[PDB]
DNA sequence: TTCAGCAGCAGGTACTCTTATTCAATATG
RNA sequence: CCUAAGAGUAC
DNA sequence: CATATTCTGCTGCTGAA
């Protein structure tokens, strides 16, 4: 789910950085590096809050090395998929295995075996859907499903969902 | 402590071990504690988009879902550049599961579930989801099972669903 | 004690 | 093994000295928190000699005729006989010195006059002497409440300890005591006025380089005093009725239950 | 303060603890009889109290253990009876500065 | 971190520099000259960077502030231009 | 030329610390070795053209620092490791000074 | 090329935090299992899969990478192994730790014998160090010998409290060589107590229990102590002629396998038994050779098996002769002499020195210029350049490099040159008892096989012309440089913190002859005057009135050795008997830099409290003192050679 | 008075022959020796089994057996030592190393 | 001691 | 109110050079 | 290449 | 016939009268 955190990244200046606009090259090595990441500890982190003035301290010169390490401090939008957690999605894919849904920047795979019996898939349809007697789940579908399992990839976060429950599918 | 190798339970948001570092109370960049705000969807998408428009601001310095998915992708080129497809992902999916509008009522909102006196988490999942009914809520957050009274959870979100708006 | 640090005793 | 056991002993920005587990070997290095490098063997005046010669050299009465002061010392010479002020502030630079005399034959049990002391103060004063060319025959410009309030003044400005609590503050005063002395010692009134002859900018300049010299010769943090008192100990060793030399070194650094010669001294 | 004349036997020294707060406190005449504290290598010790104690542990910046220590069995520290946690101020004649004040914690 | 720093109004240190920080201070702001960081005094034509520091250093031209540490972990800023070189 | 132990002392006498950490490290022997954070051995296996740092055991790979230790205490720590002690590095203090 | 790029991040190592291995953590970080001990397989040209050079835990080649990490033998650190033993055996330098510690447990339920009840445990219990806490549970648990099931209460020494002892009777333990023997009170029964069950009972020790005996519970717990898996170093650690630890592995893996076919195929007790002792006594001798009593365990070629204790301790050991004082390069050695005409800061330092010692020197803008003029200038003449440091990595060797063409200097690269003049190099004479005698020098590059230095700089250095020796240290960075020229340098040494006094002074030949210059009767004529006031380099140029004028000028001694000596400095020593007017001579007046009486001798211009050298370097500052060290030098050697001074037989003869 | 006595000694000794020392090194020699309620020796049995650090015990004698009890008993090196940052090939908490150098963007940013 | 200046004690 | 039984061997700081060798002897493929 | 021994060099 | 193996420097009692 959506929160805002605090948190801490060390970056390395080289002794040519040190120009009157040191702060604005530290708040831009802080972007590019941390907005719009991906890490098993805090999920994703998409933006960084309060960017007028983000605490960079002082910054301290590594000896015999002249770089300086600064310790920047800032507020960062983390969204962490949990374990149990019912959120709503958008599907975009469908195979034999189970459907891909888009939850915010990430990609939930429900397996076949997470949903109702009376809900089949039919790869006949273009595109493939799983169809049931009363709705069909197509491209662009909306549907909220219970994260259960998640699996901590750095490079992109993997979820395993269901809407066995009820008041959980298609809304 | 410096335990070598870990043993933790298992992330649960229904038994609400959201993790060591999602705790209730965490320590702010000014020193004191404050206890974890969770932010649902639509206090999220507020937050995102003053940050946005602030560091619009700074870098200038220095409504149909069509028409708003274009103004989030200027928005978003203009503000920040490249390695931003999780970011145009998440702004796009809020932007379709908005639950409220402005900053009244959202404003509103979260001032009532902080009048509830109920977990952060919890407020924040009610917030998320748009309910109908009181133990469809229940069923849909296992977190919210005996938590509070099912009279006093039903009027709660009677008022969320008329502060529901477009 | 020991030896060393027989016994005690012996 | 000296060096190996001192080899993490270092004076720290509060003047503590440490070891590498924060415990206090020194509350103050040296006990006086000066440099050794800046340290000069200086005679302190008032604990030798005898009461008339101290009195000679340090009383100096403005009512009476005894112990007066030639009125061609000083410009003022004719007008400060007869006040009082000027006369309770020489009491009490008197008293001070009786009270510094009395406090150094205390410290020193044999009266010797030639102790290591950082700033040398009678370098500072031909200095002076040179640099303003007293000519000894002008009377001094100089007033007798600007010599001692510039000296208390002095004194208050020679800061070792920059803590502001009773603690800090006590301990300040405890490390320039001896240093204190020896400057209320060398700057009296009689001295100034009579042996010296300051004129008022030469009493400034001389009282601006005592601190200035007082506050250069302080240890500075971060030195690495406990490799120093070592190599200091051992080096002199190499250079070597009771054993003496380096089976006595052996037998003291190496805490040694029996030794050759146990000698005791009866008084 | 006991005062004996030659020895407490080990079957008495075993009751010397009472119940607290009484401290039992024992001393040999033969020791009593030159005043360790009038010598001139002893410098003067003054007990400090929990305020003085605290006061220096704070101005310092100090812990239990970083100060330096004295046994529970010096002759100073039973001269001055000495508790442990308590910490006497030495004053000492130093040659460098004329005053110095050092602090000793019992153990 | 807060509870380590401690505030300018009470800094109970020296305000002289001393030997070591001096030489500290040479040498990192000539490490940094040496290593294309700009100069903000005007050279007279000198090419040494330890003596480019040392005309840097005369006039309070370096922007480094010492972080003194105290034994128990506490420490004092104290900036270069306010650290008195009499040495 | 051997820097003996007592040329270090001198050395630290003279106050000059970076100039005995170069000696130390610069002229004799810079080793950069991986440890992590879980356990601060040097188990790590660190496949450096890869862009792959792993412990086994911790189960880690995000929590990986480098540290330029001399080879001879590398030698020294995994000299313990063989002998049944562990030499744990942590890049950070778990206890006030 | 030094080590690639990694993009882990760079820390200090700020605490270390000392344990055993449990058997567990070995089996995880072990990345293979030793099972043959033969290092080499069949074909004799490669390493052994499950021998004891595994490539899994490192390549013994440095054609080949490592099998683990695919890193170069210059990369990877070595991954260790790990040996399954058979039996459990006694870590040796724990055995009596072991000893202490089943003595404070009782042998059959592996809890502490006395508890909380006992009075005296509470004040053990109480000790905050852990080994003073161990010392006293050990001295008050150790004559103990039941295990107490029912102890009496707290409250009053009348009712029966019981705990959870068992009642059994503890032996008493005693130590037969690498095995332990317990003889059980009669109710004495003598038996060894296995490993087994000392490891059993050990696993059985509750957590209150043994962290109040100084264990951790993550770091190191007693059962630790035990050996069930023996990690194997790499062969980093043991590299080849097989090293000493290889070949003591390669026997703790045939007693192992020895023992391992024993059990399996069934043997007596006996042979079990002994196959036991010898893979104890193989363990303990690879961890420690030098146990007492024990006969060493001798390497193939018939010497003592150097283990890893033996390793790390003594002086050409790993923490005394490889950590704590290590071979550095950019240093040289040789023959010191004498130079007169040398400035106290300066140092003669040989061509050839010069040639083969280098500074890295960062590309400037300020200085691309006369760094590409070295790098013309290549390394086979002075002053040049011996390497060029690229930015990636690449290291341009002068040598070999004229071929391919000139070289283009790019800022942020390394030129790798010859030391030139005024550079600040630490000079050192050994054993360096003091911080004198290792002092920063400004290199002087001259056309001899000596170090030269200044003769009043050989007094801190305690140094002679007659065969001594002096290593010379060259900084390799800025601030090394920087830091050595300002807190090293020799004029700041000159006064020193050992006695507050000067440590350098005018010695020798400077002496005699500023002795014999400043008598009264040395009268100094005008064209030697002349010479002598240029010999003083920072002369003013003015010449002095003479001390006499007619009917011949002539100037004395005195007069002219005052020139060196800085204005305004003022020197008053009265020596015994002196007045202010001097019948002898002696005493010293020197009044705003002008000797006004006295002869001028080690009092003066020595190295003693209070003298010229003192009150000059206190007034005028350390860079003063040593050019009126270098001043007072070139006039009194200048007199005394054109004046002279010998001795013979007959000055011996009354 | 022992470490008053001890200094004594100890300058009795320095000018048995004659040379002076400054007060202030062997005040800190006996202060050592003298800092722990008794007389400290400097031998392997005194200074050796302070409670100072595993590695910089180590390096003046007995090392292997201070390594097996710091394993044994789990000790935490601070590395606040001399000889641990010498061991470990990092900049000593000593002379220049005593305090840490600092960056301020809004100085440099006055500058110019 | 040692050895020298075994142990003590062995 | 008061005392006899032991036992184990390395040893300053740097540096140069030379010289020997690192099992022999016997059984078996 | 390692080990051991010996001879010395300056303290 | 070639290779595997047989000189200085510290410590802890309690039992029986
Ligand atoms: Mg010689
Ligand atoms: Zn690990
Ligand atoms: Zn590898
Ligand atoms: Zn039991």
């Amino acid at each position: 789910m959506f929160f805002i955190k605090d948190l801490s990244l060390n970056i390395t200046l080289h002794p040519s950085f040190f120009g009157p606009r040191m702060k604005q090259y530290l708040k831009t090595k802080l972007l590019e590096e941390v907005e719009g990441s991906c890490t098993g500890k805090f999920g994703y982190i998409l933006c960084v809050l309060d960017y007028d003035n983000i605490d960079i301290q002082r910054g301290r010169i590594l000896p015999t090395d002249g770089s300086a390490e600064f310790n920047v401090k800032y507020r960062a939008v983390v969204f962490k998929p949990f374990k149990g957690e019912v959120v709503d999605g958008t599907v975009v894919s469908c195979s034999q295995h189970g459907f891909e849904v888009q939850v915010g920047p990430m990609k939930v795979f429900v397996t076949k075996h997470l949903m109702p019996q009376d809900l089949t898939f039919n790869a006949g349809s273009n595109p493939p859907s799983y169809q049931s007697s009363e709705d069909v789940i197509t491209i662009k579908s909306r549907i909220r499903v219970k994260i259960e399992g998640c699996i901590s990839q750095v490079s992109s976060i993997h979820a395993i969902g269901s809407i066995k429950e009820d008041y959980l599918g298609a809304i | 402590r410096r335990r070598l190798k870990k043993v933790e339970e298992e992330e649960n948001a229904a038994t609400l071990q959201l993790g060591q570092e999602f705790q209730l109370k965490q320590i702010n960049h000014q020193g004191e504690e404050e206890e974890l705000i969770a932010l649902n969807l639509s206090e999220a998408r507020l937050v995102i988009k003053e940050a946005l428009v602030e560091r619009r601001r700074a870098f200038k310095r220095s409504e149909t879902r069509e028409k708003e998915l274009e103004s989030i992708d200027v928005l978003l080129e203009q503000t920040t550049g490249g390695n931003n497809k999780d970011l145009k992902n998440t702004m796009q999916y809020l932007t379709n599961f908005s639950r409220f509008r402005d900053q009244e009522t959202v404003g509103a909102v979260i001032q009532l579930l902080k009048s509830t006196g109920l977990h952060p988490f919890e407020v924040a999942q009610l917030g998320s989801l748009a309910c109908d009914t009181a133990d469809e809520a229940k069923t849909l957050i296992p977190s919210l099972n005996n938590k509070i009274s099912d009279d006093e959870l039903e009027r709660i979100l009677k008022e969320l669903s008329n502060l529901e708006t477009l | 004690t020991x030896p060393g640090v027989t016994x005690p005793g012996v | 093994r000296l060096v190996k056991a001192l080899e993490d002993i270092m004076v720290h920005y509060d003047n503590t000295t440490r070891n590498s587990l924060g415990n206090v070997i020194q509350f103050i290095y040296g006990e006086d928190g000066m440099d050794a490098a800046h340290i000069e063997k200086q005679s302190l005046d008032t604990i030798g000699g005898s009461d008339a010669a101290f009195e000679k050299r340090y009383r100096v009465d403005l009512l009476n005729t005894d112990h007066t002061l030639d009125p061609s010392l000083l410009e003022s010479g004719s007008e400060i006989l007869g006040d009082l002020k000027l006369q309770v502030l020489l009491d009490e630079e008197y008293k001070q010195l009786v009270k510094d005399r009395k406090f150094l034959r205390e410290v020193f049990v044999d009266g010797e006059a030639n102790w290591p002391l950082p700033v040398n103060i009678r370098r500072i004063i031909q200095n002076a002497q040179q640099t303003f060319h007293i000519d000894h025959t002008k009377p001094s410009d100089l007033t007798i409440k600007d010599i001692v309030l510039g000296v208390k003044d002095l004194q208050e400005n020679l800061l070792v300890l920059r803590g502001k609590n009773e603690i800090i503050q006590n301990a300040q005063r405890d490390a320039v005591t001896l240093f204190c002395c020896l400057l209320r010692s060398r700057l009296a009134t009689r001295r100034v006025l009579q042996e010296y002859r300051l004129t008022k900018q030469a009493f400034d300049w001389v009282l601006s380089n005592i601190e200035a010299q007082f506050l250069r010769s302080v240890v500075h943090p971060g030195e690495m005093v406990g490799v120093l008192a070592a190599q200091s100990i051992g080096e002199p060793a190499t250079q070597m009725k009771v054993t003496s030399g380096v089976p006595r070194l052996k037998e003291i650094l190496n805490v040694a239950k029996n030794m050759k010669t146990p000698s005791l001294t009866v008084y | 303060i006991f005062v004996y004349q030659n020895n407490i036997t080990p079957s008495a020294m075993k009751l010397v603890p009472s119940i607290p707060p009484a401290t039992i406190e024992t001393f040999n005449e033969a020791a009593l009889v030159v005043n360790i504290t009038h010598h001139e290598l002893v410098p003067k010790h003054i007990r400090l109290s929990s305020d003085e104690k605290r006061e220096l542990l704070k101005r310092y910046r100090l812990k239990e253990s970083q100060l330096p220590r004295i046994q529970r069995a010096d002759p100073v520290a039973l001269y001055l009876g000495l508790k442990r946690g308590e910490v006497v101020k030495i004053i000492r004649k130093s040659e460098t500065s004329g005053r110095y004040a050092s602090y000793r914690i019992c153990m | 971190l807060k509870e380590k720093a401690i505030p300018k109004d009470q800094r109970a240190t020296t305000p002289y520099m001393t030997k070591y920080e001096r030489a500290r201070i040479l040498g990192t702001r000539a490490l940094q000259i040496s290593m294309n960081a700009p100069v903000f005094v005007d050279l007279e034509g000198e090419t040494d960077p330890l003596r480019i520091a040392m005309k840097e250093l005369a006039e309070k031209k370096i922007p480094l502030v010492i972080r003194r540490y105290l034994p128990d972990g506490s420490f004092e800023d104290w900036s270069v231009e306010e650290l008195i070189v009499d040495l | 030329l051997r820097f003996g132990e007592m040329e270090r002392d001198c050395m630290i006498a003279h106050g000059a610390a970076s100039f005995l950490k170069e000696r130390l490290m610069e002229a004799s022997d810079a080793f950069r070795v991986h440890i992590c954070g879980i356990c601060g051995l040097m188990t790590v296996i660190a496949k450096l053209n890869h862009n792959q740092f792993e412990c086994k055991g911790c189960d880690n790979k995000i929590d990986i620092y480098q540290i330029h230790i001399p080879y001879a205490a590398k030698l020294l720590f995994q000299e313990l490791m063989a002998m049944n002690i562990t030499p744990r590095l942590y890049t950070d203090r778990s206890r006030d000074f | 090329v030094g080590q690639q790029y990694s993009s882990a991040p760079l820390r200090t190592v700020k605490e270390v935090q000392f344990g055993l291995f449990s058997p567990e953590e070995v089996r995880a970080i072990s990345v293979a299992k030793i099972r043959f001990p033969e290092t080499m397989d069949e074909t004799q040209t490669r390493a052994k899969i499950g021998g004891l050079n595994d490539p899994r835990l490192g390549s013994i080649d440095r054609n080949l990478k490592c099998q683990t990490c695919q890193e170069g033998m210059n990369e990877c650190p070595g991954h260790f192994g790990h040996i399954d033993l058979a039996k459990p055996v006694f870590h040796v330098g724990f055995i009596a730790k072991i000893k202490k510690v089943c003595e404070c447990v009782c042998m059959h339920c592996g809890k502490l014998l006395l508890d909380e009840h006992n009075e005296l445990m509470r004040q053990a219990l109480a000790i905050k160090d852990s080994k003073k806490r161990f010392a006293a549970i050990w001295t008050l648990c150790k004559t103990k010998m039941v295990c107490e099931t029912d102890v009496p209460s707290e409250d009053d020494p009348t009712q029966l409290v019981s705990r959870g002892g068992c009642g059994n009777t503890q032996p008493t333990i005693r130590k037969d060589g690498l095995k332990l023997v317990g003889s059980w009170k009669k109710d004495p029964e003598l038996r060894v107590l296995s490993t087994e069950e000392i490891l059993n009972i050990f696993k059985h020790i509750s957590v209150k229990d043994f962290t109040s005996l100084g264990f951790n519970e993550v770091f190191s717990r007693p059962e630790w102590m035990i050996l069930t898996c023996l990690p194997v170093p790499p062969p980093p650690v043991r590299p080849s002629g097989e090293d000493d630890l290889t070949f003591k592995l390669a026997d703790i893996l045939k007693a192992n396998i020895s023992l391992e076919t024993l059990e399996h195929n069934g043997a007596p007790h006996h042979a079990i038994e002994e196959a036991e002792s010898l893979l104890q006594f193989h363990v303990a001798t690879y961890m420690d050779n030098d146990i007492a009593g024990q006969p060493q365990a001798l390497q193939k070629s018939g010497r003592p098996v150097k283990s890893i204790r033996a390793r790390l301790k003594g002086k050409e050991g790993r923490i005394r002769g490889n950590l704590m004082g290590k071979r550095v390069d950019f240093s040289a050695r040789t023959v010191i002499s004498g130079d007169p005409n040398l400035e106290l800061d300066q140092v003669g330092v040989p061509k050839s020195i010069a040639k083969t010692l280098t500074y890295p020197e960062v590309v400037t803008p300020y200085n691309i210029d006369r760094l590409t003029q070295l790098v013309r200038n290549g390394p086979n003449e002075h002053p040049g350049a011996k390497y060029v440091i690229r930015d990636s990595g690449d290291r341009i060797d002068l040598r070999y490099s004229k071929r391919a063409g000139d070289i283009q200097l790019q800022y942020g690269w390394k030129v790798e040159r010859h030391i030139m003049d005024n550079d600040p190099v630490l000079f050192n004479r050994q054993p360096s008892l003091h911080k004198m005698s290792m002092m920063a020098h400004r290199v002087k590059v001259i056309p001899y096989s000596t170090f030269r230095l200044n003769l009043s700089v050989t007094s801190p250095y305690n140094a002679d012309f007659d065969g001594d020796e002096m290593n010379l240290h060259v900084p390799q960075s800025e601030e090394t440089r920087a830091e050595l020229s300002q807190l090293c340098a020799v004029p700041l040494q000159i006064v020193s913190p050992q006695s507050n006094k000067p440590c350098m002074g005018i010695v020798q030949d400077t002496l005699c002859g500023i002795r014999k210059l400043t008598l009264r009767d040395t009268f100094i004529e005008l064209d030697q005057v002349l010479n002598m006031l240029y010999w003083v380099p920072d002369w003013d140029g003015v010449i002095p009135t003479p001390a006499i004028i007619k009917p011949k000028p002539l100037w004395s001694g005195k007069q002219i050795l005052s020139v060196a000596i800085p204005n305004g400095i003022h020197l008053q020593r009265f020596d015994e008997g002196t007045t202010l007017l001097s019948p002898k001579d002696n005493g010293m007046l020197i009044i705003d830099g002008q000797i006004i009486f006295g002869v001028v001798e080690k009092k003066t211009v020595g190295s003693s409290n209070g003298g010229l050298i003192h009150v000059v370097t206190r007034e005028k500052g350390p860079q003063v003192c040593a050019k009126l060290f270098g001043n007072i030098q070139k006039v009194v050697n200048f007199w005394l050679l054109h004046n002279g001074f010998s001795t013979g037989i007959g000055d011996t003869i009354a | 008075a022992g470490r008053a006595a001890l200094y004594k000694e100890v300058y009795n000794v320095i000018a048995s022959d004659g040379s002076y020392v400054n007060y202030r090194h062997m005040a800190l020699l006996v202060d050592v020796m003298t800092t722990q309620g008794g007389l400290t020796s400097v031998t392997r049995h005194g200074f050796n089994r302070s409670n100072t650090g595993a590695l910089m015990r180590c390096s003046f004698e007995e090392t292997v057996e201070i390594l097996f009890e710091a394993g044994a008993s789990a000790e935490l090196d601070d590395c606040r030592g001399v000889s641990e940052n010498v061991i470990l090939g990092q900049m000593a908490p000593i002379g220049t190393g005593a305090f840490d150098v600092m960056i301020d963007e809004e100085s440099l940013v006055k500058y110019m």
